[PDB]
């Protein structure tokens, strides 16, 4: 276990539920060995990162987050068992991921998030089939506000995603073909004729694809569409999941033998207290923006001391200080209120001037 | 009685009850010129009771005690003095008076829905013991932009008329008029005074941060260009003369306001440089009809308002390069509290839909109030017919030539040749006039009136109101 | 009821007067006799032409200077747009006191149209998906990267004061609010991506430079330059996809590509202390200077005139 990958816990008979979680698991199973990783279902808060999917090279200790930072670093630092109009495929394949990455994301909110039909039904499940007891009542409502404002930009909501329904249903098969087309262009089967991308963006594709395609939800529209308009990617999904996830993908080393014994290890008592004690003080109306912003600086700067630079050092000390002489100075202060006399008396008489 | 009041009298004790929570200092600088003052020694029930009527009055004017509870108690002084001068020349008076509670918080909240409407109310007054008043308006919207109060008054030296207020605020006006909205964030630095006399004098400081945001889809190019940021760091004098009788429902005497406000100029620092000066004068004479006996009822009022905008240069010289004014400094005219029979901004300069403000202006009124047959005159309901007019023009550059290609900068003679053909385009044509009737509420807390107008004379692109059109509120004109 | 009182409102008012004139900012500003776009400039820049330095307010300027439009620019602020963001025209006035409605950036290029100072199909036709997922560089890549950059970096700190606080404002305090408030709007659009971003850390969005990746921005954006290097090297003329003149996909790169070479393009020492490769620079060194020539070519098209665009 050179490099340990956290990712979102396995669903809908995938490995994970996240888009970008599961294609660095299907990067991770075709690129590396099975016994040169390990991966480890986990939570934001369960990394410094505050990202998922992060991987920890044990090599090193240096944490990195997000999938394409995962895959860039791979391929600078190799582990030992690693085997990945050049240029003109190179080109395709980053503007594909960036396109993924900006518009297929929005399009999988839309669908599994916004949609509160969906959401209720198997994406809210499905996250709390994968958390510890206390916390699927604060990290699936962050992920799911998270994914509305990605997808707010598509102009839909939870009424349009379902007569003014017949007129929301042509937005939404717009908005999917608007996706779909663009996708469609590119040979994600590796197969014969079409564009030709890189491994990584093949990764990336289904990583997205599968999340829009195989969920049984109770509003199906974007399954559907894709059923129904794009065989090929339909083709390309299913090919692509009986080839690398069998049954399920249960195969993969999980740490500990098993999904949900590999989150046993940062869920412990104590570790899910302090989590869930985070979120609860991120959300106070008045401190709570304050504690999430020191808490995200501190948290990054043990990400880049953990990837080697040089911080400047933090100045918790003074503002310690300075609001523990801010209290002491309250409380000097309502202690010499509270218990002062009173200012006059009951009753006050004056005398005839001498 | 009405033979007790030629019996002299000496103030030998003065005592006071229920100020537990009072600095004897605040009581100590009122109450002894009081004590003192029988030395006249001569009729003395005659006078030191309106005396001690008047220091009452003034212990009112501290807000801490409690109206309801004002009580003063009199009596005999049963020490028999050796060789009185005069009868009961030895008289003491008892004065009894219940604070009001030391703190009022009325924390409407409505947390679990999503409008908040958290008004909080936190009033905790007379810290300290010498009448301070700190006053709390902080309120919040549907997750809008949520508003901020924060004032803390005092009396100068334990002195009621001399008072002087620190306040901190955050708002957000709304300006229907001009397609627009107002966000307001600034602190104040008041001092409040009166007059013996009865005049109040006032000398404010404020440093607030104007934005114009919000701007309606039929916003017009001007406030589209005066949309932005703006600092206006000022210093304002406002003096009232209100010898009127009721202030809702002038029948006798007058009123002179003066509102001269300096923003920019000098040591004061902003975006906004000018010498703004409003004066208002009022009064009203009733009318006896010989045939009828006491007051009549009928009175022939009257009002005028003038106001002048001057752009100053920012710096401490009077000669200079002065920016034009903003919509956000200039007047407004036309209403209900204004001049009457128009929309509200219904006068002055108007880009499209949107009523941009002037520099110069000058309203007037003449009203005559009636009492109502059937219905005694000391009534509130009053019936009312007016003959409002007004003019509000703004101030350009036409008479001055070779601008320059840099804008937006005039120089001392070309504002003062603007400013001068401004007032003189009040003094040419017929002003913006309405006529109309209607009846008047004189309630005491604000005065209600509603009337059937009817513009007369007006420019193109004024808005006037042809029906029925209601107005409340404490000014008018 | 209505008919009869008809007769006597109707008669009032007795005497209508012409309009009151406007006040002296209102006829300096809003008088003219072409159609004005408010963009994010100076008041030097402006009564030149030259362009603005938002990306936003530029593609949309270089659009209609490719459109043939005869009109002028004016600084301005966010607030005043119809849309609450810049840019928009405002068509010339037809009466002293009446305007016709602003034109907002969506209809920019329809209004171009209809008065030919043509065939515009090209600056706004539909792009083929390969250049759909090209544009999506453009787009998010480039435009986090500059986001990041010109708010987020303190190195650039006295250039964005100078270019959005310092004309907002003359007061400290004022500045300070509005740094902050444009720092945090900045760091929210740079989060909601998935390169450098993407983190959950409570229920409101992330609005600070340590929630952000400038490693992986950074990545990104020099990703994004090569592959658009490549790409407009695959075209056989001077332009993207091969066509004759500059279109969207040309505008919307040179908003984000001249801005980064004019103001980027800094020295080499502040980038070897760091390890840092300037936005400009990489703009620069992009392909074989592919992007480069692009700008420079698209600076003679449709700034002919204009000489000190170098940096
Ligand atoms: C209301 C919030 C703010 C906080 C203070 C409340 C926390 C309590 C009510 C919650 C937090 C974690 C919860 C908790 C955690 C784990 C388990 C194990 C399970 O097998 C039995 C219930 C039990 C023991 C529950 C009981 C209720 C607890 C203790
Ligand atoms: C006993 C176990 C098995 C389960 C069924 C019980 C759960 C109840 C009693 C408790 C456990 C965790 C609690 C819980 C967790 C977290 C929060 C977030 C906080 O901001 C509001 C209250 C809220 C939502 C509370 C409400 C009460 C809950 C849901
Ligand atoms: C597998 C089991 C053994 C793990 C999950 C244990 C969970 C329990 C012991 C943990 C999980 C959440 C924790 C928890 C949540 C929130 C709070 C609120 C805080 O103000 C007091 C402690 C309290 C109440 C703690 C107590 C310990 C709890 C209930
Ligand atoms: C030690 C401190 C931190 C303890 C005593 C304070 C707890 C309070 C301030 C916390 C505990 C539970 C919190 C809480 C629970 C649930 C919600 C619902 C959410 O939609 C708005 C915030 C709100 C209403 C927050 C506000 C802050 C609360 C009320
Ligand atoms: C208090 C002392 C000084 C005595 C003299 C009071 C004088 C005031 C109240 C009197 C003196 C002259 C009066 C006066 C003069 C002329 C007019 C014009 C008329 O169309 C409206 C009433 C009005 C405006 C009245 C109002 C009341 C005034 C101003
Ligand atoms: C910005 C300007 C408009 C501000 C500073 C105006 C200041 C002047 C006009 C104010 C400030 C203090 C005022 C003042 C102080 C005290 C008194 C004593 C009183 O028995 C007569 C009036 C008089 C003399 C007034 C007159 C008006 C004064 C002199
Ligand atoms: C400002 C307030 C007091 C209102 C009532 C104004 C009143 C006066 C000044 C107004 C009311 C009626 C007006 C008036 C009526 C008719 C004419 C005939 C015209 O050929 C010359 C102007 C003239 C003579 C104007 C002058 C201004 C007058 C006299
Ligand atoms: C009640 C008295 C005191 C005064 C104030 C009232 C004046 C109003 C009611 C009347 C008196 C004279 C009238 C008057 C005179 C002459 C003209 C010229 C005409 O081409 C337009 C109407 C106009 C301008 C009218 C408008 C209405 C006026 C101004
Ligand atoms: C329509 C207006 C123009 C008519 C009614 C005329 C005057 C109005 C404004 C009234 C309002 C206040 C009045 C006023 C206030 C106080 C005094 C002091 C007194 O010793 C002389 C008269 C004088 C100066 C009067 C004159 C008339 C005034 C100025
Ligand atoms: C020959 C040129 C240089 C002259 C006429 C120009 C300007 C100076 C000297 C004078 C002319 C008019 C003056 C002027 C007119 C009116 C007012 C309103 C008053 O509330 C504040 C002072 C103020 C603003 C002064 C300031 C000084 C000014 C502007
Ligand atoms: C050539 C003449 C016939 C034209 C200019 C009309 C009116 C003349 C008589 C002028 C002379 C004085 C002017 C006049 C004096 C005072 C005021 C008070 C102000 O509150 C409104 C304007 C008003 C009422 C104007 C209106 C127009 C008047 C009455």
């Amino acid at each position: 276990g050179a490099v340990q990958l956290h990712v979102w816990g396995p669903a809908f008979g995938l490995p994970s539920i996240d888009a970008e979680c599961l294609a660095a698991i299907a990067y991770l199973a075709q690129t590396l060995g099975s016994a040169d990783y390990q991966l480890i279902q986990s939570s934001p808060s369960a990394v410094p990162t505050q990202h998922l999917p992060t991987l920890y090279d044990s090599r090193t200790s240096t944490w990195i987050g997000g999938f394409t930072s995962i895959t860039a670093h791979l391929h600078t630092h190799p582990p030992p068992t690693f085997q990945s109009t050049a240029a003109s495929a190179t080109a395709d394949g980053t503007a594909y991921t960036a396109f993924l990455s900006a518009h297929a994301a929005p399009l999988l909110a839309l669908s599994l998030y916004v949609s509160s039909a969906n959401y209720g039904a198997a994406t809210r499940p499905a996250y709390s089939a994968v958390l510890p007891l206390p916390l699927p009542w604060t990290e699936p409502p962050a992920v799911r506000a998270a994914m509305a404002r990605r997808a707010a930009h598509l102009g839909l909501s939870s009424l349009d995603a379902d007569t003014p329904e017949q007129k929301s249903r042509i937005r939404l098969e717009e908005a999917a073909r608007e996706v779909l087309d663009v996708l469609a262009e590119v040979d994600w089967a590796a197969g014969g004729g079409g564009r030709q991308v890189a491994a990584e963006v093949r990764c990336l594709a289904f990583g997205y694809l599968a999340l829009m395609l195989l969920p049984d939800v109770p509003r199906p529209w974007l399954r559907e569409i894709m059923e129904g308009r794009y065989p090929a990617l339909c083709t390309f999904v299913r090919d692509f999941r009986a080839r690398v996830f069998p049954q399920g993908g249960k195969l993969l080393p999980w740490a500990d033998g098993g999904a949900q014994a590999s989150a046993s290890a940062s869920a412990s008592a104590s570790a899910v207290a302090l989590r869930f004690v985070r979120a609860v003080m991120a959300e106070v109306p008045l401190v709570g923006e304050w504690w999430s912003r020191w808490w995200t600086a501190r948290k990054k700067r043990e990400v880049l001391a953990s990837k080697g630079a040089k911080p400047a050092p933090s100045n918790d000390l003074l503002l310690l200080l300075g609001a523990g002489l801010g209290l002491t100075v309250v409380g000097a202060g309502v202690f010499f209120y509270r218990g002062l006399p009173p200012f006059g008396e009951a009753v006050q008489v004056w005398r005839k001037p001498v | 009685l009405d033979e007790h009041i030629l019996t002299p009298a000496s103030i030998s004790t003065l005592e006071v009850h229920g100020a537990t929570n009072t600095r004897r200092s605040l009581l100590d600088q009122i109450f002894k010129p009081v004590l003192e003052d029988t030395a006249a020694a001569g009729t003395t029930l005659g006078q030191v009771l309106d005396r001690v009527g008047a220091a009452t009055k003034k212990l009112a004017r501290f807000d801490i005690f409690k109206e309801e509870g004002f009580g003063v108690f009199l009596s005999e002084a049963a020490p028999p003095q050796s060789a009185p001068p005069t009868d009961r020349t030895d008289l003491d008076i008892s004065i009894r008076v219940k604070e009001k509670s030391r703190l009022v918080f009325s924390a409407g909240t409505d947390f679990g829905n999503a409008e908040g409407s958290a008004y909080t109310n936190a009033v905790v007054r007379n810290i300290f013991g010498g009448a301070e008043t700190l006053t709390v308006n902080a309120s919040t919207g549907t997750r809008t932009r949520s508003a901020y109060n924060a004032t803390f008054s005092t009396p100068i030296n334990g002195n009621p008329d001399l008072r002087l207020s620190v306040e901190a605020l955050r708002s957000a006006t709304q300006k229907p008029w001009a397609s627009h909205e107002e966000h307001l964030t600034g602190a104040n630095l008041r001092l409040a005074w009166l007059t013996e006399k009865g005049d109040t004098h006032a000398l404010a400081y404020s440093s607030v941060w104007r934005q114009l945001t919000g701007l309606a889809p039929t916003a017009s190019p001007t406030v589209r260009a005066d949309a932005g940021d703006s600092l206006k760091s000022s210093l304002t004098h406002t003096f009232t003369r209100d010898r009127r009788d009721n202030p809702m429902l002038p029948q006798s005497g007058y009123l002179f306001r003066s509102v001269s406000e300096l923003a920019g100029w000098g040591p004061l620092n902003g975006d906004v440089s000018f010498a703004k000066t409003e004066v208002e004068a009022s009064g009203a004479l009733p009318v006896a009809i010989p045939g009828l006996a006491g007051k009549s009822g009928v009175s022939v009022g009257g009002g005028l308002r003038l106001g002048v905008l001057y752009p100053l240069p920012l710096g401490y010289s009077l000669t200079g390069a002065a920016q034009p004014s903003r919509i956000n400094d200039r007047f407004q005219l036309g209403g209900p509290n204004d001049v009457r029979g128009f929309k509200i901004g219904g006068l002055g300069p108007h880009d499209g839909v949107d009523a941009v403000g002037g520099d110069v202006f000058a309203a007037g009124s003449v009203n005559a109030l009636l009492p109502l047959p059937r219905t005694g005159p000391d009534s509130p309901l009053r019936l009312q017919l007016y003959a409002n007019a007004g003019r509000l023009v703004a101030l350009n550059s036409k008479g001055t030539d070779k601008e320059g290609k840099e804008g937006l900068a005039m120089d001392s003679a070309a504002v003062f040749k603007g400013v001068k053909s401004a007032v003189g385009k009040l003094t040419n044509g017929i002003p913006s006039l309405a006529a109309g009737v209607g009846l008047v509420y004189a309630h005491p807390v604000a005065r209600f009136e509603l009337n059937f107008s009817l513009p007369l004379v007006l420019r193109r692109g004024e808005e006037g109101r042809k029906g029925l059109q209601v107005g409340v509120g404490i000014s008018f004109l | 009821i209505p008919r009869p009182l008809q007769r006597l409102f109707d008669y009032f008012p007795l005497r209508i007067y012409e309009p009151n004139e406007l006040p002296e900012r209102s006829q300096q500003l809003t008088s003219g006799d072409l159609p004005t776009l408010y963009v994010f400039s100076t008041d030097s820049d402006a009564r030149l032409g030259l362009p603005s330095f938002n990306p936003g307010c530029l593609k949309w300027q270089t659009l209609l200077r490719l459109a043939n439009l005869d009109f002028r620019i004016l600084p301005s602020t966010n607030h005043s747009s119809p849309t609450g963001s810049l840019p928009f025209l405002l068509p010339p006035r037809t009466s002293p006191t009446a305007s016709p409605a602003p034109i907002p950036a969506s209809g920019l290029l329809s209004f171009a149209r209809k008065n030919p100072w043509l065939d515009l199909g090209h600056l706004d036709a539909d792009l083929p998906p390969r250049a759909q997922a090209y544009l999506a560089l453009i787009t998010h890549s480039l435009r986090n990267a500059w986001l990041c950059a010109l708010y987020l970096d303190p190195t650039h700190d006295a250039l964005l004061r100078r270019l959005y606080v310092d004309p907002a404002s003359s007061s400290r305090a004022v500045r300070a609010a509005l740094l902050h408030q444009l720092r945090r709007a900045a760091a929210e659009q740079v989060a909601t991506a998935s390169s450098g971003g993407g983190k959950i850390v409570s229920l409101a969005p992330v609005d600070s430079a340590d929630g952000i990746d400038e490693e992986a921005v950074y990545r990104s954006a020099r990703d994004a330059l090569d592959a658009l290097a490549s790409l407009l090297r695959e075209s056989e003329t001077a332009w993207f996809f091969g066509t004759e003149r500059p279109g969207s996909f040309d505008a919307a790169l040179f908003s984000y590509t001249h801005l980064m070479v004019e103001y980027m393009s800094e020295e080499e020492d502040t980038e070897s202390a760091k390890g840092r490769v300037s936005l400009g620079r990489m703009v620069k060194e992009a392909g074989n200077g592919e992007l480069a020539e692009h700008r420079e070519r698209m600076l003679g098209v449709a700034w002919p005139e204009w000489d000190g665009y170098r940096r």
